[PDB]
């Protein structure tokens, strides 16, 4: 198991909360903790963040798109 | 009021004790023995110091903390504090490996009487786990350990012959076999007795087999305690079950094989006393 | 002169505690014991509710507490 | 101990309470330390109250893996 | 590279933690540890994203974070 | 200590709360350090005992460790 | 540890804990496990007083000053 | 380490994989990890409603801690197998 297929690709993540991002994968750590790069809202389509680190107990899903 | 201040004073008088003597233990039992339906309240703090004194570092002092337990068993099945037994017992078990044979004895003297008192599918350790942990200390030497360790297998064959399989007892009538050297009394007949249990469990032939190959062997003690145990496995077991294995170990021609036939025909027609007859 | 938590603790056995949970609910009892992860012993505990807070029951005897949920012990209740 | 006597019914019907009014019922198959079971033929019942109201669905499967950190219970039905 | 690697050169640098209650903590990030727990000085706290208190040193549970946004000029600091 | 109670209340008659309020009244036969405990002839109630009896299981409960808020003697 | 308490004791700190409570109190204790002795406690859900409380550290979400 | 293995006999086996949020995907099953994550390829909907907001998406990994459900055929598993296994696994 890993997220090594994904680095540096586009990635749609759903969180926990039934949340929805699109971002470049940049870093992973052991937890699912992500480092993002180009964050959006899914459903928004609203620009989140330029550079982002984000907890993996937030994550429940990460597809490679 | 006195019920309660008696048996404040003896707790006391039994925990400061120094040299070992009977009279306290007697004195302690006799009390309770009288009284003993009355005692369920005062039984749970006595309980507690004999847990505490079996973790104690002088060794007379666990000979007296188990030496109170063979006295309490029978108050307590009255009693019913049955969690309690079991809690004896699982902490008798984890001791059962101690070093003072003095101390190891009255140990297993308590594991006697919980056994018999309780229900035997009960017990905790349970029973299955227990007898093989015994047969390597049939071979302690010693004598405490060897008379207190017989008398608990033998309970075993009597009251739950089907827990350990049969291989089992065979390795222990071997270890009886070899320690009826022993130069005690009170050893060789209680030795002699759990033949009949063992034969009563697995079967008569199997265990003849290894004790006619022992009368070849020189030393008289030896020969006359085989010679017993035939005519008690004789007893247990039916003498047509033994009788023609032994007219037939009398061919040899060895002469201690033919007086050790020849004593052992002796015992079993005074234990089976009218039969005899057939 | 340092003054270490689990010190206080022990200090506060054979007294009253106060026991609050991460949740509204409290234990108030005797201070039996305790061990290195909070696990926490309490004699005859008052089981509450908190906000009218509603008394869930009243022990007898000796509970362990799981200190896996404890947030606060507050020493003499 | 309480996880050898889980053993002692493997092979045999089993009910497991789960966070958020779950049950399930099925034949034991495998488990852990983790509670993570294993269920052959298997109904998951679903209470759900919506508009006030207190229904309860099911769900049928041959073979069924559950991760064990919902599991809140274990016994036969 | 690492999450972690990243958050301990980013020392000195301002940062944004969304905690899992819905506060925000804006401050510049003075440490981290493997578990990521932080310490901020210059910090800025919100009850949530709509926003306002002011404080000198604040210390965040690396296990409450949702996420921390980072200054887009992370990746050549 | 903690351990010394889960040896010392063994075989007696136990309440076993969880997180949810959920209450189990049975006979304690096993416990774990993991919190992990075995009961028979138990009973669920929620919160209170004296509360309506939700359950009586003829066979062995175990109830999971890591969801236990107390087990506590009657 | 990252945090270090020392310079805190005796003074006022903010506690936020794990299910939403906030807990002000004067910083007396403190372990490596980030366990707290507070000392005039007061535990706020609006206002509750305890006194001499320790904080389990393994709940404990946020700290800041008072 | 016992559900690692399991797991791992199920490699290009369909599953159903249902999360805590009331999510399902049908996929087949590539790669396995020892907190039971998963990798799903070909990624598909089983339920109208649960199933969240993809679509060109056929490669997925689902944290294992999200799960509460995997959905499995009786021809996938073999039982004895998996019950002489719990029965040695030692859990203390």
């Amino acid at each position: 198991a890993t997220l090594k297929d994904y680095l540096n690709k586009r990635v749609v993540i759903i969180k926990v909360d039934g949340e929805c991002l699109i971002a470049s994968l940049n870093g992973f750590d052991k937890n699912t903790n992500l480092f993002i790069t180009n964050v959006f809202n899914r459903i928004s389509k609203e620009f989140i963040c330029k550079a982002q680190l984000l907890r993996g107990s937030e994550i429940a899903l990460v597809g490679l798109i | 009021r006195l019920e309660t201040r008696l048996i404040d004073a003896l707790l006391i008088a039994f925990q400061e004790q120094t040299n070992s003597d009977s009279i306290i233990f007697k004195g302690f039992g006799a009390v309770t023995v009288s009284l003993d339906i009355r005692m369920k309240p005062f039984l749970a703090p006595i309980v507690s110091t004999i847990l505490n004194h079996l973790k104690h570092k002088t060794p007379l002092v666990r000979q007296h903390a188990a030496d109170l337990c063979a006295i309490l068993i029978p108050v307590i099945k009255n009693c019913h504090e049955f969690e309690m037994l079991n809690k004896l017992n699982i902490i008798l078990y984890e001791s059962l490996g101690e070093v003072y044979p003095e101390v190891l004895g009255s140990i297993i003297n308590a594991m006697y009487c919980i056994t018999s008192v309780m229900d035997l599918d009960k017990l905790q350790p349970p029973i299955n786990q227990i007898l093989p942990t015994l047969t390597p200390i049939l071979r302690n030497k010693h004598r405490k350990v060897e008379v207190n360790t017989i008398k608990f297998v033998g309970l075993i064959g009597k009251l739950a012959p089907t827990y350990a399989p049969p291989k089992e007892w065979m390795r222990i009538c071997f270890e009886l076999l070899e320690l009826l050297k022993s130069t005690n009394k009170e050893i060789r007949r209680s030795a002699n007795a759990t033949f009949g249990f063992i034969a009563e469990a697995i079967g008569p032939h199997d265990v003849l087999v290894a004790l006619l190959n022992n009368l070849k062997v020189q030393e008289r003690q030896l020969r006359v305690c085989t010679a017993v145990a035939i005519g008690i496995v004789a007893k247990v077991c039916g003498p047509y079950n033994v009788l023609p294995v032994i007219m037939n170990e009398y061919t040899t021609p060895e002469t201690n094989v033919q007086n050790g036939v020849l004593k052992a025909m002796s015992f079993m027609f005074e234990y089976i006393g009218n039969m005899s007859k057939d | 002169p340092e003054i270490l938590p689990l010190e206080v603790i022990d200090k506060t056995i054979n007294q009253k505690v106060l026991i609050v949970l991460q949740s509204n609910r409290e234990f108030e009892g005797t201070l039996v014991g305790f061990d290195d992860f909070v696990n926490v012993i309490l004699e005859d505990a008052v089981e509450w509710l908190i906000d009218r807070n509603e008394k869930v029951m009243q022990h007898h005897g000796r509970m362990l507490l799981s200190g896996n949920n404890i947030a606060i012990l507050v020493p003499g209740g | 101990t309480p996880l050898d006597l889980l053993k002692l019914n493997l092979d045999e019907r089993v009910y497991i309470k789960l966070r958020g009014a779950r049950t399930l019922v099925g034949t034991l198959q495998a488990f852990d330390s983790h509670c993570n079971i294993v269920l052959s033929d298997a109904v998951e019942t679903i209470y759900q109250l919506n508009n006030e109201e207190l229904s309860e669905s099911e769900r049928r499967c041959e073979m069924v893996f559950i991760r064990g950190d919902t599991v809140t219970l274990i016994s036969t039905p | 590279m690492l999450p972690l690697y990243l958050l301990t050169n980013a020392k000195g640098q301002q940062m944004q933690i969304e905690l899992k209650n819905g506060e925000i903590i804006q401050g510049i990030l003075t440490n981290v540890d493997n578990w990521m727990n932080l310490t901020l000085s210059n910090v800025t706290e919100y009850s949530e994203e709509s926003a306002a208190v002011k404080l000198n040193e604040i210390y965040i549970r690396g296990t409450f974070i949702k996420f921390i946004k980072l200054q887009d000029n992370i990746i050549d600091k | 200590v903690t351990t010394e109670f889960l040896s010392d209340i063994i075989g007696k008659t136990v309440n076993v709360k969880l997180a949810s309020g959920l209450l189990y009244s049975g006979r304690l036969e096993s416990i774990d350090g993991f919190m992990n405990v075995a009961l028979s002839s138990a009973t669920e109630h929620y919160e209170s005992n004296n509360n309506k009896l939700l359950n009586k299981f003829n066979s062995d409960v175990f109830l999971r460790g890591t969801q236990v808020m107390y087990i506590s003697e009657q | 540890a990252i945090l270090d308490l020392a310079k805190y004791k005796d003074s006022k700190i903010r506690v936020k804990l794990m299910g939403g409570k906030l807990v002000i109190g004067v910083l007396k204790g403190y372990d490596q496990l980030m366990n707290l002795v507070l000392d005039d406690t007061v535990e706020y859900m609006n206002a509750r007083k305890l006194g001499l409380t320790v904080i389990r550290g393994t709940i404990l979400v946020s700290l800041s000053s008072a | 380490m016992l559900f690692f293995s399991f797991f791992k006999t199920l490699v290009d086996q369909e599953v159903v994989v249902e999360l805590k949020n009331d999510i399902e995907i049908k996929g087949t099953l590539q790669s396995v990890d020892q907190f039971l994550n998963l990798k799903l390829d070909n990624i598909s909907c089983t339920d109208e409603k649960k199933y969240p907001h993809l679509g060109s998406v056929r490669n997925i990994f689902i944290r294992g801690s999200t799960v509460r459900y995997v959905y499995l055929n009786k021809n996938m598993v073999d039982t004895n197998l998996l019950q002489d296994a719990t029965r040695r696994e030692v859990m203390t």
